[PDB]
Parts: C-alpha cells; structure tokens; sequence
RNA sequence: AUACAGUGAAACUGCGAAGCUCAUUAAAUCAGUUAUCGUUUAUUUGAUAGUUACAUGGUAUAACUGUGGUAAUUCUAGAGCUAAUACAUGCAAUCUCGACCCUUUGGAAGAGAUGUAUUUAUUAGGAUGAUUCAUAAUAACUUUUCGAAUCGCAUGGCCUUGUGCUGGCGAUGGUUCAUUCAAAUUUCUGCCCUAUCAACUUUCGAUGGUAGGAUAGUGGCCUACCAUGGUUUCAACGGGUAACGGAGAGGGAGCCUGAGAAACG
C-alpha cells in the first residue's frame, strides 16, 4: 500500500530541524516551498509534543507541548489554532471528558491533577504519588489515576471527593484502560502480568502472567487497550511485544514484536475504517499497522524523530503523532479509508505529497544479541540483512534461534 | 502562574496571613526544564536585564571530566542510574544536576591507550580498579556538575574513590 | 469572473471579463501554482500558459496559499503580533470574482494588449556593483561614468538627475580606515609604554 | 522619578525655598544625587552669572564651563566634592568644599591648584591581564598606581592627564576632612582608629581647638598633614 | 557523615584517588573573622556543613547578637531567646519581655539548653533563620 | 563545474578516469564551494556505496553541520558509523573532504575549533586509513629528488611557496602527534622524508 | 551604636 | 505526611462537586 | 557640482512611551536603621579589545509605477522596481631571557612567548575582619559571543608626481569592570482597647536537614526523602476601632515587548 506523509518533517534525523528553516528561509526561493500544502496551520509545538487526541464530536482536536508546558486546540473546520493555553508544569496524560473540548482532565508530572473547562483552569488537585496513566468511567463517573505506588488512586466527579483506592498486589501501573461494553479495568504492572478489576464491585477478577519464550529478559506491561467488541485485549511489554488476548482463554492468540527491542507505548484497533481485523502498535521508532488474526504487516509509519503518541482520526485514513519535532507529523492511508469530511479535498492532492515508503515486516537484532543467539555463522548470509549497528531478520527464524539458546 | 513571593506562606507565628498584593513580574518563576536524553533541543528564554538561558529540554552528549588524569572528553550520554532527590526522575531518564549518569568509554579509553600505550610506565598508569571494569564494560557513571535547564549543558564529571564507592553501594 | 492577467516578461497587465462561464468552469478545482492551457480559455488565448497566482472573492477576501478548500477560514495570519483574519481558500471555485493569472508561456496569437506593449522599469541601479552587474563592466572601468540618469523638465529649465552611488570607493573611507588602524596601533603602543614604566617602577622599588 | 520638589531639594545647595515649584534633578554622573551640586545651581543660585535656566543654557552651549578640565555642556551635570570649575572668560578657578555648616562653598583657587585635585581611594583591585587599578570618589579608574596605595588613602590627581602624583596614606595625625554625618564640613587631624570587623568602622577627629568628635571612616577624606594641607582652605 | 540519599562532600574540594598523598581527606576552612577563634573540631573534624560559618559557604556580616539557649530539638539549628525590659508611659515602668530566635549551629559547637551563644547574621539560611552560631560560652 | 555535474552520464565521457583523478583533486581544495561542485560531480558517477553515505558526505561540507556528523557519522562503534565493507569506498572521499577542510586557514576561533576537530576524528580511523591521511599531505612536497641524489636541494625548488607548503605539512604533523601520541603510525614515505627534507630545506635557505 | 546622619534641623536657627 | 497531599483525604473537594453526571442507561452490557 | 552634494513629503532604521475610580487595612502598612561576600541595572562618568578588502550578496523589500477585489476600515491580492548604522557574509606584528660584553645610554646571535565570551573539571591564590573574592594557567565545551564592509566637517605633512604614502576635530557603534540613577529581598526598633479572645500552627509546608527545579539572585519559593518540631499567660491566636487616621480600567484565564511592566499597550 501507499503512505503518504501529509505534515511532518521532511528531513533526516541527523539534520537538527532548527537548521533546516534558517536555510529554508534561504532557499525560500524554491516553488516547491511556495507550493507547499499545510493542512492546519501552526499545527507544530515548539521543540515537541508529548500526546494528542482528537475530540469524539471529530469537530477539534487537542495536544500538550514541552516549552513552554501549553495545551493546544484546533479547530478542523477553521484548519488553525483556536487557543494555546499554557502550565505549571508538564502533561504525562489527559483525557478529553465533553464531546467537545470543553471540558478535560489533566495529569501533569508534578503529581497533579488539573481540570480545565472553557473559560480556563478551574481546579488543581495532588495525588499521594506520581501518575503514570488516567482513565475516566462514564457510567461510574469516577477517574481512576495509576501511579507509582500500589494503590490504584480513585476520584469521583459526581461526588467531587477521593474514594476507597483499588489495591494492586503489585508496585506500579504502567497503563490503565477500561473496556466500554464491559465495564472491566486493567492495570499493567511493571512485573509482567496484568490485573484486572471490576467497577461495579472493588474485586481483582483475575491477572495475566504474560509468557515470552522468545526472551527471557524481565519485561514490564507498557500499554493495554480493550477492542470494541469486548472480548478482545492487546498488551504491549517493554522487551518489545504486543499480546493479543481473547479475554475467555487464558494463552496469547498471537505474538507479533515491532523488532526494534523499544518499548510499546500505544495500541489502536482500526476497528471503523473497514476490515476490522487492523491494529496499530507504536514504538518509539516505528508505528505499524497489521492484521489482527493472521499478523501479516499492512503498512508501515516511519517517521524520522521518535514517536510519543498515535492517534486516529475515527472512520478516516488519516493519523496524527505527536513527535520529538517542532512539527506533528500527520500520515494519509487513502487504501485505509477515505479522508476525513474538514479536509475533502486533500485526495485530490495525492500526487504532491510525499508518497513516503520493510522494516516493520522484519526483526532486527542487537549485535550483542547475535553474538548470544549463536546467530555469528549466519553473518555474512541472505538470512540476515544490515542495518546500522545491527543486522535484521526473519521473524520466525529469531523465535526458533532463541528458543535454541 | 508560577511565583516565588513569600507572602502566601504562613507567618513563623502560625497566623494565615492575608493576600497583600498582586503577582509582580519581579518574583516570578518559570516552568521545569524537563531534559532528557535525545537529540539536542535547547531553548533561549530572555531573563531579567538582556541576559538569556539556555533551556536545554533535550541533550544527548555532555563534556565530561577524568580529574585524576585532568583530561576532558565530548561523550554521548547513555542513560541516568540514579538521582539523590527522586527516582521518578531516574525513571524517566530526566537529567538534572547531581544525577548519576552512564556515559561512552570510547574516548577516555582511546586516550588512556594513547597516553600511556597499555590498553585498559605501569605504575603511572595503574588505575581503580572499579574504573578498570567499567572500562571492561563499556559505559563509565559519571556525575552531572553542570544546570542543564539554566546553562543548556550536560557537564559533568567521571565517579572515583569514595563517591564512586558509596554510589555503588546506593545502586 | 474578471482575469487579472500578467505578462512579466514585458511587464504588462490587463483584465478581461469573462462572461461566459465555461471557461471559468475549466479554471475551477485547480490551485494557486498550477498551470492552464489557454487554449481551454480561448482561441485568442491558443497556445498560452496560465499559472495562477492568486485573486479575490465576491466579498473582497483574498485567497491564500497553503490552506487547502473552497470557502473562507477564519485564519491565525501576521502583517510578532499574530490576529485572526477571514481569508479565502487555494481552491478556485465559482465565488472569485477576480482571479489573478501569470503568463508563463506565449502562445501563437499576440494579445492586444500584453504582447504588443511594454512598460519600463522605474529605477535603476544605486549601489556600484549593481551597476557593474547591470552594464557587465570591468573593474578598471569606473562606475561613475555609466550612472543612469534622468532628464527632468520644470518648465523651460531642464536638468539631468542621477543616484547617489553607494558602497563606491572613495578616499574618504581608505582615510577612515588608515585612520582606524593607526587608532589601534597608537592605543597598543601607548598601553605597553604605561605596562612597561609600571614594571621600572616595580624594579626601582625592588 | 524625574521630579523633585524644592523643600525636597537637597540642604546642601542652600537654596531658597520660595523660588517656586521644582527644582534641578542632578543627572547620573561622578557623584551622587544627594551629594553634587549641579551646574545650573553653581552658576545661577551661588556665582549668580545667570539669572535663569536658559542663561545658564546659553554658557554651557558656548563652552566656557569646564568640570574637571573638561567642557560639560548638560545644565544639572552633578558636579560635587574636590571638584575644579573653570571658567576661561573671567579666568576663574574654583574648588567645591563644604563648610562647617554642611553646605558647598565656592572657594577661589589659583591656575595651579587648578591642574589638581584630590581623590579618596574607594577601591583596590587587580584588572584583567593582571593591570592593578583604583577607583577613586568621584568614579575615576586609575590603572597602575603606586603599589603603597590602598583603599582610603588619598591620591592626588593631575587633571590634564588624570595620573597620579602623590599619594597621603591614611593614618594617626593626619589632616581629615568630614564628608558626612553632622560633623560635615568639619576639619581635624585624626586621634584613634576603633575597628569593628562586620560593623561600621569608627574614627575619633580632634580639632585645633581640641574639640574632639567621633564619625564613621566611610565620611572621612585625607587632605594632608597636620598644618600642611595640600589644597588651599577657604 | 554519609547519612543521606547523595553524597556529601565540601564542593570543589577535590581528592585524586590516582596520587593518594595522605589518608586524611583534604579539609577547607575558613576564619569568620570578628575575632572569632576557628574551633578545631571544625579544622580536624568529619562533618560536612554547606552552613557552617568556618567550613561552609556563609559570610558572617551585620549585626552580632548574644542569646540564651531554649531550645534544641531540632537539625542544626536552635532557638534562642533575647530578654530586655519595655518601658509602658502610663504607669512610668519597666516589664519584662522577650524573643526567640531561631539561630543556625554548626555541629562543631555543642550547645546545651541554657548557655550562651553569640550569633552572627548571615544570608537567609531558611524561612526564619537569618544568624549563625560563632560563638558559645 | 556545475556543468560537469548535469551530464547525464559522467562515467561515459571521453577520459572519465582521468577526470574522476582530478575531481578527487578538487575535493580536497580548502574552497568548500569547490569541493560541493567536485563532490557533486563524483556522485554523477553511479556508486551504489557512495549512494548509500550521499548525505553524509553532503553534511561534512556544510560548515553548520560539520561538528555533528563528525560524531555521529565517523565515530568508532557509532551507530552511524560506515559498515566494515564499505570503509575502502568511502574514506577516500571522506580523507579528501577532511584534507580540504584542515586546509581552510585558522583565522577566526570557529576556524581553529573546526581545524582541531579534523585531527581529533582520527584516531577513530584505521591505521593504514591514517597512513593515507598523511600521505595526502606529503604529496604536494617534493622530496623524492632530494633522497634519490646525495641530499642536495635544488635552488628552482627554493621559493618562498615551497616554505609554506612545508610550514602547512608539518603543523599537520604536529596536530596528529599530539592526538594519536604513542598510536601515531610512522612511514619512511609518508610522514619521515617528507619531515627530513622540511629540515634540510629551512637550513639551506636560512644560510643561501 | 550612633547614626551619624546630618539633620538639618539642628543646623538651622530656630532663633524666631 | 498529610501536607502536600502525600496522604489521602476524603473531604469534599467544591470546585469538582458535580463537575459531571453519571449516565443513567449504564454498560451496553447487562 | 556628470556619482550625490541646499531643502525635503512618503517610506525603511534608532530612541522614548514606566490624573481619576473602588476597597480598606494595627508595627504583615509605614517610618528610622542594617546587609547584599545574596542580586539585575538603559543612561551619565572613568577606564577597557594589535591575534574582494581601492570594501561581498539579495540569500530584498518598502515608499513608488501599474492592474484589480470589496458596502467597507489604521481592509486587500497579482505584476514591476530600487537603498542602509536594516538583513546576511567577510580580511608582511609585538614582548621577554638575552651571548657577542662588540660599543661600556647603546646596539645585538639565538632560544622562547603571545585574544575575549559561555559551561564543566583541575592547579595557583593582590584585596577585605572574613571567602571557593580579584587574577592567572591547563583540558575540553558551545545553535562558540565580541574583536568597525558606518557617517559629517577640514585637506595638513611628505616625498619615492603617482591623486603614491602618511593624516586633524567630531558622530554613531562594541566586550568587560567600576561609578551613577534605580529595583528586589533583608537585620533591629517603633503609644489603642482587649482573656466576657488561651491555645495557634502541621487546613493539601507548619518548624528544620540533605539534594534538585526555578529566580536576577538568598530562601519550603516549589518538589523528593528524612526528624517532629515552631509561637504562647513576659499575652500567641481572635475581636473592635476618628488605623484616610492596597487594588482595577467591561468580568475572570493565557501570552507578547523592554534596562526597567505580570504594562491604563
Ligand atoms: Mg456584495
Ligand atoms: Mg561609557
Ligand atoms: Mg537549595
């Protein structure tokens, strides 16, 4: 399939950004930047971005930066910046509660939760230790904080008061999801399992040992989504996998790794583009979509500069991410499904974009890791391609090697 | 937002004392500069008078002193160990002053193998032990000395002898 | 709608109002930069080439590059001071009233009134160098000579006006500079002669 | 501010208070706010040459006033203590010192004692490239002195060049001159020395009429020996 | 000495491993002045005091008071008390008043509830402590 | 230059080879501009290697970027870093590239910073790449006339030209000690005649 | 400990 | 340990009283 | 005035823009006084930088010419110009030890030596009562700073007659230090009635220690870990007051410039 990066940068990783438009404004002369196409305008934070979200009403949209710490909203009907508003401190997690982005719940680093409503900041509220992840339940209306202790924090909007909090058996929550058809909640811990909660009652249903006999290295449970239909359950390990789990059986149905060895940071199901059996697993690195049932690579993101958040664009081919970059890099699928209704005519444009490019399909390995996988007399072989310090390969043939050893 | 006026604490008495006047552009604070290792982003801030500092958000590499052998060296940064005031700071791999840090040998040891023509006349270049197996290893633990939101650099300088020790045993 | 048509090569400009609206048909969906045929347009235009490079609505807003659609935003635009400003869309649709079009190639027939005429440039070069580029002089010749310069008539008086030259060569700068160096020089020699009693004095305390 | 009222106007001028509303604001220069007379007052209020501001405008614009043997031309330029006001026209020289009352006295000098003046050393320090310096009172920075000076000692500077003569070391029996506190304006020899370290330092003066009083080393400036005063007294 | 999460050390002070002239640790100190006698369980001491008027970086300067120890039950510092008699106009008399004040100690004075203390200003040390121990008695 | 570069097929010409000899010629001149044109027409000629490291080699050319690619492309064990097989391809383009640059005058702070980091990125290179280094700079001086006959200097050879060909040789030579230090690799050919004859010229023109 | 700042009032006659 | 919210406190908090609304219907689920 | 040369709209640069009305607050306001070795500082004043060039580019446009859109604005797009103290780039020396003691002021073989700014590490350490202070050096670092591509008036002294060499008084710029004008914190003291106001503070820091973040800087100013402290019957805390005897520019929130503002912009 086709790729086509509509926003981002255009430049290696090695070229600093901020060179690139000092001599940009030298080669201003150039048609091709006269020509350029931006989809919104001022859709770039300073040095980075940290996570992005779109509203559910799919009229706006809403990121948070680094310097300074701001919150930005655009508006897709204007294709621009409504507002940027300004924080203490920097963004870890939010959530956007109203359909619009009226109202949104904020998790920042310095151990605070901030409510902000249209006007500006309404309330600021501290938790006993620092978040890691927050989730917001509709039906319970209460917003559950995870965090470096055991506790699973829980504050309750409707009542405006903290209440009784969820006991981990173990330290740390990494991600917390909670399932809307279900009502079931997940905690990735930083030992490899995952504990799974009721709302209605305050009980522990079960825990997942995720198993890994490719590697045998301590991995932690980085991400956790829960598909639309409910019985379906995606983690990501810090080693580098991602664990598709019908909740009903207790084995991975499959185990399809990134390869870089990165930690996997978020998880989409493609579920209203078409052919629902699409997922979206994102590294630092690389962002790739691939078959749920049979993990055949359907196409492939990557930018440039690392990634800190992938969000989807309901019913739409298009992606945004948000970047270490200045800019937010945004990705249009046309196979995936059409673009979206605020920006009709950008099919009409296929041709100027980029149409950007393996990788995802492949496993690449350490050089330190070849060396202890007995893989030393393949070097020099088909089996095995080069890349940069390490050399890729099949996945398949990994799995058996390190079972081997 | 952020301020550093003493007058919404609490007298030494006990007593709440009242707002005495508005937030002067005088007694102002700034947003943390949350620097983590990655590829070099610094950002100006233009403070009181003409002056300016240098907001290094991301930073890479550091120069980094051997003061036994008063030698410094440009290396990339590998990753924070370990930070006296908070380990969530160690957990993100945020560089601050006075965090513990892993940094490239390659360097030092080109110019120890340079220096004194032994890889890593004997007695000169007898070294710790504990620095000759970090060597073997690969990655030396160095200690930031330099303010990388305020100067924009990750200065810093190699572990040795009773810090060296003493860190060991805390990691 | 009205053409704004530009020929720069002569530097001429003329508008041509279209009634008909089929040749405004096969301008629309297109976008600021790219090129028409203007055969398309017109047998008078048979042969010609049409960059557009921009035009106005019926409601006076103009339309900007980059932003891609058929209708008006509300856009985030700067004259540091940033302010909000309806501006119309790349996309040419049927709401242009004026829509503004380059050039780029001639075409078999002359139009009448961009072809045939020409219009001279108002000023000419003021710094020396642009001189010298203008007229490709060598450097032993003098700029000074070949200064354009204008006949201007008041009445029976008459008198030729020419530009000041600038950044020509003059003795007054090779003064200013002789004078500059022998500045630091005579500093230099007079703060060694101060650093050198101060160390006889030491030596006479000594 | 930029204002000043004149019963808010420094004592030291002797102005009347009647005149009107404002008064000079001294400009930033060699001395003080609260311690230099500006030029308007000295040529309008003392010397009474001009009977306003835009007369006193006009000789400055002509040049004829030189501060310290340089030409000023701006009317609240703060001219102050030891300082040489020159005017080439009628050929006078004049010297700025306080009275027993605490107020600046115009005291006549001749051409020589015109070429010089006094300065307390306020500072001592090492300049860049390892150039000794001093900065004096009245804002002078003086490269190379002689290594015997230190700071409250007394250098007595050429005009022309801005050099260093001579030099009067403050100590026990030498001629003083108080700068500040009540006892301004007054004229003694030095007695004793009391020193507190962190504190301010205590100096006790005896006058010819053996009258003795105790001010702070801070207001005190070392104009010669006992019965030998290197400037000419009014 | 090592009792906290970083290392403690006087800083730039620094110790080569390599040449290991000495086995004693290399000391700076510094003399307050005012007369003030260097104690020498500060000059030959192990403790590490950023606040330490001898061996830290805090300048005594200003006013010196005298004081009563009342109360030491806290890190490195004490609270003294400073009594005086305030004159009341309508009944023509003296009473008698006090005030505490916080003081900073270094560790090379050892003060005990009720002696003596002469303290030295010095920046703000904390919230409420702005002098510094130089003298017990 | 610029032309040279356009031709569609370079490789093809009348004399390629003997244009690509003086194209490598030109990428060592201390003119950045002339070693982005001689630079540009070597990669008219098609080098799957080359292809590989274009940007690379583009970013050493440019002077903003020159600090960074150095260490992040040429350091030892780096990511970067040029693969074992391709080292033989690529270092004689990257020697010329690093030879033009320490050829640039030191008369600004940036420029003797940017001299100094020429010389600190060999010791990274293999020894024979180090070899050719200092071969590169010996060429220009002609020695082998002075060691073939009975150590005698030719007068013609005496210009003020030739001094500063030497002075520019052996600083060079200095800079390189100091780095590699007891690593330097020393050749008849290539570091120590060249050295000799530098000395037996100085004092046949201080004494004539 | 003594001020020693100039107060002009003393200086002035307060004869009237 | 209670100063900066280290500890937990169940009190009221008013700005977030009511901030939102549970719904009513529940889970899809039943 | 054959480059222009007097005056000069417009335009581009530079500098400065820093009375009213409401509330009320007991030594938290204010007054006097102390410190900044704990800080920022336009301007004034005094010092202070030997480390293609007979002068580079548009990587540049305005005013202006001309074509138009709109009901319309200190609303507008297209085509064509042209400048800088605007924007970018950029270049044949001096001092020591000094043999020969040749001449005895003196010349002089050779050996040497040679920016500034930021950050870190290390070494040495004239000034103050006191310093890790001033200063110097070593090794590196840097979105490596700065180290006259500027202007007015005058046309002197030389000669090697080339418009060859060397030049007088000013303006505008620029690094660092000090001074001045300011600002911010800060030590001690300072007339009401009160117990029918005896506990207050840890009430999302209260008192203190270690480290970090931020600030122009000290400092719970803020954050992580740790100890349980701090004020008070010698009146803490609370209450009343002839305590006129601090706030805002339609209402809250966020941001921008400057030496100086959370700006009556
Ligand atoms: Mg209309
Ligand atoms: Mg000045
Ligand atoms: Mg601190």
């Amino acid at each position: 399939v086709s790729v086509y990066q509509v926003s981002g940068t255009n430049v290696s990783r090695s070229l600093p950004d901020w060179i690139a438009k000092k001599r940009k404004r030298q080669l201003k002369n150039d048609l091709e930047y006269q020509n350029r196409v931006e989809l919104i305008q001022d859709f770039e934070f300073s040095e980075a971005s940290n996570k992005i979200k779109v509203s559910r009403d799919g009229q706006y949209c809403m990121a948070t930066g680094t310097y300074k710490p701001q919150i930005h909203v655009y508006d897709f009907a204007n294709l621009s910046l409504k507002f940027d508003r300004h924080t203490d401190a920097e963004n870890v997690d939010f959530t956007i509660l109203s359909d619009d982005w009226t109202k949104s719940v904020h998790l920042q680093n310095d151990r605070s939760i901030q409510f902000q409503n249209k006007g500006g900041l309404h309330y600021t509220t501290r938790i006993p230790k620092f978040g890691r992840s927050l989730v917001y339940n509709k039906v319970n209306c209460d917003l559950y904080v995870g965090a470096s202790g055991n506790e699973l924090y829980r504050l309750n909007l409707e009542k405006g008061r903290f209440l009784n909090p969820f006991k981990l058996d173990t330290e740390g929550v990494n991600h917390v999801s909670i399932n809307e058809v279900n009502g079931l909640l997940a905690a990735g811990t930083e030992t490899n399992v995952v504990e799974f909660w009721d709302p209605r009652s305050r009980s522990r249903v079960s825990k997942l040992y995720l198993e890994n006999n490719i590697d045998n290295r301590p991995f932690q449970v980085t991400t956790t989504s829960f598909r639309n239909d409910g019985l379906t359950f995606a983690c990501g390990t810090s080693n580098g996998y991602s664990y598709i789990y019908d909740l009903r059986t207790s084995e991975p149905s499959i185990i399809k790794d990134q390869g870089y060895g990165f930690d996997i940071k978020k998880i989409i199901w493609l579920d209203n583009v078409g052919t629902e059996n699409k997922i979206v697993t994102c590294d630092k690195r690389i962002a790739k979509i691939w078959d749920r049932l049979d993990g055949k690579a359907y196409a492939s993101m990557e930018p440039s500069v690392d990634i800190n958040d992938i969000e989807h664009v309901p019913g739409t081919g298009m992606f945004f991410t948000a970047n270490e970059s200045i800019p937010m890099h945004t990705y249009y699928i046309p196979s995936l499904g059409p673009s979206p209704r605020w920006c009709s005519f950008l099919d009409s444009i296929t041709e100027e974009l980029e149409e950007k490019p393996v990788y995802s399909n492949y496993r690449f390995i350490t050089r330190d890791d070849v060396k202890k996988l007995n893989l030393t007399h393949l070097v020099g072989s088909r089996v095995l391609r080069a890349y940069m310090h390490g050399f890729f390969i099949n996945t398949e043939l990994y799995d058996k090697v390190s079972l081997i050893a | 937002g952020i301020s550093r006026d003493s007058r919404h604490k609490r007298s030494a008495t006990g007593a709440k004392r009242a707002q005495f006047r508005k937030k002067r552009k005088f007694e102002l604070g700034r947003q943390p500069a949350n620097t983590k290792i990655g590829a070099k982003r610094i950002h100006s801030v233009r403070t009181r008078g003409g002056n300016k500092k240098y907001r290094a958000l991301r930073i890479e590499t550091g120069n980094f002193s051997w003061a036994s052998e008063g030698i410094s060296k440009k290396t990339r940064i590998a990753g924070v160990v370990y930070h006296p005031s908070n380990n969530e700071l160690v957990r993100t791999n945020t560089l601050t002053k006075a965090a513990i840090v892993q940094i490239d040998a390659t360097p030092f040891r080109q110019w120890f193998e340079a220096h004194y023509g032994q890889t890593l006349r004997a007695a000169s270049a007898k070294i710790e032990s504990s620095v000759e197996s970090q060597f073997s290893a690969g990655r030396l633990y160095a200690c930031i000395s330099s303010r990388p939101g305020q100067s924009g650099r990750c200065d810093g300088y190699i572990l040795e002898g009773e810090e060296l020790a003493f860190y060991l045993r805390r990691l | 709608m009205k053409l704004n048509i530009s020929y720069p090569v002569n530097g001429s400009q003329k508008t041509f109002e279209i009634d008909d609206e089929h040749r405004i048909r096969v301008f629309f969906d297109k976008r600021i930069g790219q090129e028409v045929d203007g055969e398309a347009v017109g047998d008078e235009f048979k042969g010609y080439v049409f960059k557009i490079s921009g035009g106005n609505d019926k409601q006076g807003f103009p339309m900007k590059q980059g932003v891609l659609l058929p209708t008006r935003i509300k856009l985030l635009l700067t004259k540091g001071e940033r302010k909000r400003k309806s501006v119309r869309g790349a996309i040419v649709g049927p709401d242009l009233a004026v829509l503004a079009l380059v050039i780029v190639k001639k075409g078999e027939q002359e139009l009448e009134g961009l072809t045939d005429t020409t219009v001279p440039k108002r000023l000419g070069p003021k710094r020396a160098n642009n001189i010298r580029k203008f007229f490709g002089l060598s450097k032993e010749d003098d700029v000074r000579d070949f200064v354009i310069r204008r006949e201007v008539t008041k009445g029976e008086k008459t008198y030729t006006k020419a530009p000041k030259i600038q950044r020509l060569v003059t003795p007054q700068r090779l003064q200013r500079k002789r004078h500059q160096r022998a500045l630091k020089v005579r500093n230099a020699q007079a703060q060694r002669e101060a650093a050198a009693e101060y160390a006889q004095l030491l030596a006479k305390r000594l | 501010k930029k204002h000043l009222k004149r019963l808010a106007a420094p004592h030291h001028w002797l102005l009347d208070k009647l005149s009107g509303c404002y008064a000079p604001r001294p400009s930033a220069g060699p001395h003080k706010l609260r311690e230099s007379l500006p030029l308007i007052v000295f040529l309008r209020n003392r010397l009474k040459y001009a009977l306003n501001g835009r007369e006193v405008k006009a000789i400055l614009m002509q040049r004829h006033v030189k501060v310290d043997g340089k030409v000023r031309t701006d009317t609240t330029y703060p001219a102050g203590f030891m300082d040489v006001i020159t005017l080439d026209a009628t050929n006078e020289n004049f010297r700025l010192v306080y009275d027993v009352k605490g107020r600046f006295a115009v005291h006549r000098i001749t051409d020589e004692e015109a070429s010089y003046k006094l300065g307390k050393v306020k500072k001592v320090q090492l300049g860049k490239k390892g150039v000794p310096y001093v900065v004096t009172h009245d804002g002078r920075t003086i490269r190379y002195p002689d290594p015997n000076i230190k700071v409250n000692d007394t250098v007595k500077i050429d005009l022309a060049s801005g050099k260093i003569t001579d030099f009067i070391k403050f100590d026990a029996g030498k001629l003083v001159y108080v700068t500040g506190g009540r006892n301004l304006g007054r004229i003694g020899t030095i007695v004793h020395k009391e020193r507190h370290d962190g504190g301010f330092d205590l100096v006790h003066i005896k006058d010819s009429l053996d009258n003795t009083f105790v001010t702070r080393l801070n207001n005190v400036f070392v104009i010669g020996e006992q019965g030998k005063p290197y400037i000419s007294l009014p | 000495v090592q009792s906290e999460r970083a290392f403690q050390k006087q800083p730039h002070i620094f110790n080569n491993p390599k040449v290991k002239t000495s086995k004693r640790t290399k000391r700076w100190y510094k003399n307050a002045g005012l007369g003030f006698k260097t104690p020498k369980t500060a000059i030959e001491g192990s403790y590490i005091d950023k606040k330490c008027p001898f061996t830290g970086l805090v300048s005594i300067r200003g006013k010196i008071l005298t004081g009563t120890v009342v109360s030491t039950k806290m890190h490195r510092t004490i609270v003294i008390r400073r009594a005086y008699l305030h004159y009341i106009p309508k009944y023509n008399r003296y009473e008698k008043r006090h005030k505490n004040v916080p003081v900073h100690v270094s560790p090379a004075f050892r003060v005990q509830v009720g002696d003596i203390v002469t303290v030295g200003q010095c920046r703000p040390i904390s919230k409420t402590v702005r002098f510094n121990v130089v003298k017990v008695s | 230059l610029k032309t040279l570069s356009k031709f569609k097929n370079i490789k093809n010409v009348y004399s390629a080879t003997e244009l690509h000899d003086h194209l490598m010629v030109l990428l060592g001149s201390r003119n950045t501009d002339v070693q982005k044109l001689a630079l540009d027409a070597l990669l008219a000629y098609k080098n799957p290697t080359l292809n590989k490291y274009r940007d690379n080699l583009k970013n050493l050319l440019d002077d903003t970027l020159f600090k960074d690619e150095i260490t992040t492309f040429l350091t030892e064990n780096g990511s970067q870093s040029i693969k074992a097989e391709d080292e033989k391809v690529v270092m004689p383009y990257v020697l010329r590239i690093f030879f033009g640059r320490a050829q640039v005058p030191p008369t600004s702070g940036q420029k003797r910073s940017r001299k100094i980091a020429v010389i600190s990125v060999l010791p990274n290179f293999k020894k024979p790449y180090i070899n050719d280094f200092l071969s590169l700079a010996s060429e220009r001086l002609d020695y082998n006339y002075f060691f073939g006959n009975s150590h005698q200097i030719n007068s013609s050879k005496a210009t003020l030209k030739t001094i500063r060909r030497m002075t520019g040789f052996v600083n060079i030579v200095n800079s390189t000690l100091s780095v590699l230090r007891t690593n330097f690799p020393l050749h008849t050919n290539s570091v120590l005649q060249p050295l000799i004859y530098s000395i037996a010229m100085a004092y046949y023109v201080l004494d004539t | 400990h003594f001020e020693d700042r100039f107060d002009a009032r003393e200086h002035k006659d307060r004869s009237n | 340990k209670a100063s900066k919210g280290r500890k937990l406190n169940y009190s009221v908090q008013d700005p977030i009283a009511n901030y939102e609304a549970p719904i009513t219907s529940g889970y899809k689920w039943s």
